[PDB]
């Protein structure tokens, strides 16, 4: 989060407006980043606290999971276009409707 | 995310006979199911809420499923036609399965249960309060404070402040 | 919502088909110079009005204000009661004081 | 007077202001009645809520009869 | 209904 | 699929919004874009509250000022061209058959709906449009909506001064 | 997902549209008949048997006459107003409280406010495209009164939603199982009648679409099918306001035949105030919509804020 | 009279919520078993596809 | 990648509305209507951002309030030149 220049009474309302702290899949990850930004500050927290930054961005940004999903779907279509996979076995056994 | 390092259970461990009843057969007879099966539901949901692990307390989930199956088999042995009529009136009564649309067959079902098993139906909001149980499973861990030995050190309040050596050390000053 | 799109497109399609068949069923006569003329009573023939524009602006300000009065029916059983009451009483009271002040001035 | 003039010209606004004052009074009455008892600890929780006996929240549960 | 439940 | 249909409709209405010049016709293109934007933001969300809020605020509340100003601005009627209608229909049928020949699972959005969530999620079963709107009326974010109502009153005070009445 | 839900939803919606349209035709018959009986004179008669196929005599005539245009060159903008008007009047009925499920509208009041907020849009394109100063004056006057009581209607229905605790229209049924809301909300009943005769252009709020100060506000150049679609859309709005009065104040009672008897009675009340009251002015209607009804709306909304807080502690 | 009607509606929805809380953990355990099984087949399918 | 497949279209239509905002072939009313077009695209992109988080969608009516006040401000600026510049200032291609 951005460090404001001035710490007046007028940052008290703006500060809580967006935050993963309200119930969320991994706000407990963000807290583990945010307290780290209390420890080293904002600028040393960019270097000394890089492992906890990437987990929160991985969780809520959903980057490598969606990239892995698109790698698994494009490889299946490449195998379909290259003739390795065809017919009724193009798609696997579907999950149950209440599985997830 | 699931890799080869994570230990998922085998499919033979997951091959458990399941409660395959419909919505009307689960909504009807629920108030006698919860009172009879309150020892395993609370422990299984405490396992699900505390650890938040799908692989943990699978034996508790199996115990919940087996207890529900035992209660429905006990209902099937004695009071079958009354429960079938109660579930039928509950499904044909309204869109959502609301208990207030027909109370005529609910009294017959509770009369059958009171005559056979001598069980009392609980109140309307008995199962929506807070449940306090003596769980045998130990709580996992207290949330420990993370240790940062090299933080950003500020000037302490107990640090003495003598006057500065040659003042400001600016051009032509002090 | 996907059924709502289908039924709204069906209502639009049915109304356009009914109007197209009405235009076919309408009696086609010779088109005229005076028949196409805009109607002014009898003999043949407006600037911007600021009062109606500030009426639309007052409607817009009160509409966006109503869009914040809209959520709090749901929140009343899922929030702090003192905070909810303080915000609701303050909200409608400042709205009433502003309405009465704009009435008096 | 002043209230006679407001009751003569604008009686619906006077009646609405009486209703709003009554609503504010019974809103404060409802807030005081909610916070006089343990209104923050509702009797009928949503979801499936369980507490073990070591928790401090398990000692604050309500054992009242259903109304 | 209850007829789905196998005998055990 | 219908998300891709709304993508195609928004693309077609945007390129005809770029093409046309008559101000009430751009206002009509905006009012028919707002419906598709409302539905398409309704596809990502748990419930359709904010689409309704955007609908009342933007279309029925605000754009009627734009429709009134653009109606009194232009004396003349629309010059309807069958070429632009044919080009819009051709690009629309092309983009719908392109969505037919494309896998919809990879093209679907990653944002979860109310039914795309987990079954064991406790918060989804409570009340529709409850936890998302909760922070509007709770400490300490209620000062923003109090400031918003004050901002709307101050906006009306600004507008009365700048139009000079 | 089970396909008979889609099939029965489609069948029920089309049956609703067909029955609403035939009830619009018979509502025009009822209005011409009992509106005559408001005075000494008789209603329609002498066509068919006892005047019953008189709206079909209207429909055969209006679908045969020459579709004239306010200008000869470009008139496609003249077409799009009765299409969208009848589309909104037949589309607003999907938020009717159906106990057998047709559409699970958990936010029905917002849908009603959306369709009412398009009512201004169809009357604005009705006014502008008809190329006449009378048409523009009537369109601006109708847009003025409908956005003036849009804010009031939103606040009144917003006060009503506090009673049932949610936006689901079927929740009006469960809170009316012991008594109707006509007992508790009688000044709200009079205010809601003044609201419902303002969004739909009727005689008490008729400076928009009257035959005295203007010859016709926005139907002045509309004829030969466009006037038929506009007339059917306005009478469907009357039927929707009668139903929405009968759901909120009178008990929803969707299945009982007494609910539809009361719906015909509230349509009779709409035609009863059609023959009685004179027409308001522009200045007096700006006084009514923004001061009296707005002050009553905010005040009695404060009353239900206090009452719903008082019952929340007691329950 | 509205207070009595709201009390009746409140006790009806509390009864429905208590029935939902009874039905819920069996369905949670069934979802748990199907979720673990489907994760196993998804891992096996990803392993055989990406060879 | 993620940007190419997800949320690429609001960027493209935002640049199209920006180019319609600043083109010399349009007029001031077209600038204001294209401005509310990019307001709609900004709402689309902001809602795609805000729905990665679960229960922070309440910010969507804050940006709506500010941008609607911007639009009413721009209309009241533009029609304030009616009594001064005349009714023909809406057809001005340059400022
Ligand atoms: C097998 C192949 C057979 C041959 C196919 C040939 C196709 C190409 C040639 C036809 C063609 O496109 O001509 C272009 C020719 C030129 O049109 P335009 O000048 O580009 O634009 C139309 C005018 O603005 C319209 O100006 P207007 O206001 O005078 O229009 C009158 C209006 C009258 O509209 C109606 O009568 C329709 C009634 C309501 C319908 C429902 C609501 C809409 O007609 C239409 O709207 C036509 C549809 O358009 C037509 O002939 C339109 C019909 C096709
Ligand atoms: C040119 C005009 C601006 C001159 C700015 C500097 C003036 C000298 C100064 O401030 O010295 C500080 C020093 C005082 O500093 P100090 O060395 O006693 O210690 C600094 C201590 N504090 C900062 C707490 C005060 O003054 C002198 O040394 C005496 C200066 C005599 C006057 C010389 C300038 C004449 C006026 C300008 C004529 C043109
Ligand atoms: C032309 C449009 C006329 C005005 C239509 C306003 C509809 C209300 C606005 C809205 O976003 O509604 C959401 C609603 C969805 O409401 P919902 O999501 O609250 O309802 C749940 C859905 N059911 C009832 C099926 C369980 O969507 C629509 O109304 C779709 C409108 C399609 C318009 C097609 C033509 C363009
Ligand atoms: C089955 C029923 C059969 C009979 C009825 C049949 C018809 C159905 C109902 C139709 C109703 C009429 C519809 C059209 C109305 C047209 C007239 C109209 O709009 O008039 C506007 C008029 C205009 O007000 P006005 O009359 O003051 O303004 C005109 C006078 N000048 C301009 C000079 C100021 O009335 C109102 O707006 C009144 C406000 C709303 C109603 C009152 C609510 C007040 C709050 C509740 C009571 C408060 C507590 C009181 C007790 C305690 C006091 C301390
Ligand atoms: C799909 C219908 C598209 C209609 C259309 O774009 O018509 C072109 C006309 C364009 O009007 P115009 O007068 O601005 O035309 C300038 C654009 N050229 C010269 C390229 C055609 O738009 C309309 O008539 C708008 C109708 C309402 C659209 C909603
Ligand atoms: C395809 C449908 C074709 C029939 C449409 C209905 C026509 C009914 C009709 O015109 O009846 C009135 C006309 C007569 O009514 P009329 O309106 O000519 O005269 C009324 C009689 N006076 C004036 C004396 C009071 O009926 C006939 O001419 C014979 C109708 C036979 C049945 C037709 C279907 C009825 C349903
Ligand atoms: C509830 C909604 C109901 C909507 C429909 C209500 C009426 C239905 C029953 C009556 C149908 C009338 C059809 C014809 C209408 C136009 C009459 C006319 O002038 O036709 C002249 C035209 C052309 O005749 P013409 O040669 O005299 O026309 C030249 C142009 N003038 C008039 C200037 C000289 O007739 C036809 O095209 C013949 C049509 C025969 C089929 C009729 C429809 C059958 C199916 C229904």
């Amino acid at each position: 989060s951005l460090t404001p220049f001035l710490r007046l009474p007028l940052t008290d309302l703006t500060g809580c407006l967006i935050n993963h702290q309200t119930y969320d899949k991994c706000g407990k990850f963000e807290m583990k980043m945010m307290e780290c930004f209390e420890a080293y500050g904002l600028e040393r927290g960019k270097r000394e606290c890089a492992d906890l930054i990437s987990d929160f961005q991985e969780c809520v940004g959903m980057q490598k999971q969606l990239m892995r999903f698109h790698a698994m779907r494009n490889e299946r279509y490449k195998q379909w276009l290259k003739g390795e996979r065809k017919g009724q076995e193009f798609f696997a056994d579907p999950p149950r409707v209440d599985a997830y | 995310v699931i890799t080869n390092n994570t230990t998922l259970p085998e499919e033979s461990e997951l091959n458990v006979q399941e409660l395959n009843l419909s919505s009307a057969a689960l909504r009807a007879g629920a108030f006698h199911l919860g009172k009879q099966c309150e020892q395993a539901n609370n422990e299984f949901m405490l396992c699900r809420q505390e650890l938040d692990d799908p692989r943990a307390c699978l034996a508790e989930g199996k115990a919940v499923t087996s207890c529900a199956l035992d209660f429905f088999r006990k209902v099937k042995k004695t009071c079958h036609e009354e429960f079938t009529q109660y579930a039928t009136c509950l499904d044909k009564s309204s869109g959502t399965m609301a208990f207030s649309h027909c109370r005529k067959t609910q009294g017959v079902f509770d009369k059958c249960i009171k005559d056979n098993f001598d069980w009392d139906r609980p109140s309307y909001g008995y199962f929506s309060r807070a449940k306090v149980i003596q769980s045998a499973r130990e709580a996992p861990k207290k949330e420990e404070k993370v240790s940062y030995p090299d933080a950003t050190p500020g000037l302490p309040e107990d640090y003495p402040k003598p006057p500065a050596k040659y003042g400001s050390r600016f051009h032509w000053l002090e | 919502m996907f059924s709502i799109i289908f039924i709204a497109l069906l209502i639009l399609l049915i109304t356009t088909i009914v109007m197209f068949l009405a235009s076919i069923l309408s009696k086609k006569a010779l088109i005229d110079r005076e028949k196409s003329s805009p109607f002014e009573c009898g003999f043949d023939p407006l600037p911007f009005s600021l009062r109606f524009f500030l009426i639309t602006i007052i409607f817009l300000i009160f509409d966006v204000e109503i869009a914040l009065i809209l959520p709090m029916i749901i929140i009343m059983k899922y929030s702090n009661i003192m905070i909810w009451t303080i915000t609701s009483i303050i909200f409608i009271l400042i709205l009433l004081i502003g309405l009465y002040h704009e009435w008096n001035q | 007077s002043l209230l006679k003039r407001a009751w003569n010209e604008i009686p619906d606004i006077v009646g609405g202001s009486a209703l709003a004052l009554a609503g504010i009074v019974m809103a404060t009455i409802g807030v005081a009645n909610y916070y006089a008892k343990d209104g923050d600890n509702r009797r009928y929780k949503l979801g499936y809520v369980v507490y073990r006996h070591d928790d401090p929240r398990a000692l604050k549960v309500r054992n009242d009869e259903d109304d | 209904g209850l007829e789905q439940i196998p005998d055990e | 699929m219908i998300q891709l249909m709304l993508y195609s409709l928004i693309i077609t209405t945007s390129i005809i919004f770029l093409n046309m010049i008559h101000p009430l016709a751009l206002g009509l293109t905006l009012l028919i874009q707002t419906i598709f934007v409302c539905l398409l933001t309704g596809l990502m969300t748990k419930s359709f509250w904010y689409s309704y809020i955007l609908f009342l605020i933007f279309l029925g509340g605000m754009l009627v000022l734009f429709i009134y100003v653009t109606s009194l601005a232009s004396n003349e009627m629309f010059n309807l061209s069958m070429k632009l209608t044919l080009f819009s229909s051709l690009i629309l049928i092309f983009m719908l058959i392109l969505s037919f020949i494309m896998d919809k699972t990879s093209s679907s959005l990653f944002l979860m709906n109310n039914d795309m969530q987990s079954i064991i999620n406790m918060n989804s079963y409570f009340m529709e449009n409850s936890l998302s709107l909760n922070k509007l009326y709770n400490f300490p974010t209620n000062f923003i909506t109090i400031l918003l109502m004050n901002y709307l009153l101050i906006t009306l005070i600004v507008i009365v001064k700048i139009t000079k009445l | 997902m089970f396909y008979m839900e889609f099939i029965l939803s489609l069948i029920g919606s089309l049956l609703l549209i067909i029955c609403v349209l035939v009830s619009v035709a018979f509502l025009t018959l009822l209005e011409r008949k009992v509106l005559g009986y408001i005075q000494i004179r008789k209603g329609p008669n002498k066509v068919g048997l006892m005047g019953i196929p008189q709206p079909f005599c209207d429909a055969i005539k209006l679908f045969t006459k020459e579709q004239t245009y306010p200008l000869l060159s470009n008139y496609l903008s003249y077409y799009i107003s009765p299409i969208f008007s009848l589309f909104l009047s037949l589309f607003v009925w999907m938020c009717m409280p159906f106990f057998v499920k047709l559409y699970s509208f958990n936010l029905g009041g917002l849908f009603f406010l959306c369709c009412t907020s398009l009512g201004v849009y169809t009357v604005m394109v009705a006014g502008w495209s008809s190329n006449s100063n009378y048409a523009l004056l009537g369109g601006l006057r109708a847009v003025a009164q409908t956005i003036s009581y849009e804010v009031s209607l939103a606040l009144i229905l917003l006060s009503f939603i506090f009673l049932i605790g949610s936006y689901n229209m079927i929740y009006f049924f469960f809170y009316q199982v012991y008594m109707w809301f006509l007992i508790i909300l009688f000044p709200m009943a009079l205010v809601w009648v003044s609201i419902s005769l303002a969004e739909t252009n009727r005689t008490p709020f008729d400076f928009a679409e009257g035959e005295s100060e203007l010859v016709s506000g926005f139907n002045v150049e509309y004829s030969s099918g466009g006037f038929a679609l506009i007339f059917m859309a306005e009478y469907a709005s009357i039927l929707f306001m009668s139903m929405l009065f009968c759901v909120i104040f009178l008990g929803c009672d969707v299945f009982n035949l007494l609910f539809y008897m009361k719906l015909t009675f509230i349509s009779f009340v709409f035609i009863w105030v059609r023959g009685t009251l004179p027409r308001f002015r522009y200045d007096k209607l700006m006084y009514l919509a923004w001061k009296c009804f707005l002050s009553f709306s905010l005040n009695y909304l404060l009353f239900f804020i206090g009452f719903k807080i008082l019952l929340f502690s007691l329950l | 009279i509205y207070y009595l009607t709201a009390k009746k509606v409140k006790r009806d929805e509390i009864e429905m919520r208590s029935a939902q809380n009874v039905i819920f953990p069996i369905l949670v355990a069934e979802r748990d078993r199907e979720f673990l099984r489907q994760l196993r087949r998804n891992r096996d399918e990803e392993a055989e596809l990406m060879k | 990648m993620i940007m190419i497949l997800y949320w690429s279209l609001p960027m493209i239509l935002f640049i199209l509305g920006l180019f319609c905002f600043v083109s010399n072939r349009k007029h001031l009313l077209s600038m204001l209507l294209s401005l509310e077009f990019i307001v709609l695209m900004l709402f689309f992109m902001l809602f795609i951002y805000l729905n990665m988080l679960n229960y922070e969608s309440y910010f969507s009516m804050m940006f709506l309030t500010f941008s609607v006040c911007e639009g009413a401000l721009g209309l009241s600026i533009l029609v304030s030149m009616i009594r001064t510049h005349g009714n023909d200032y809406f057809q001005s291609f340059s400022i």
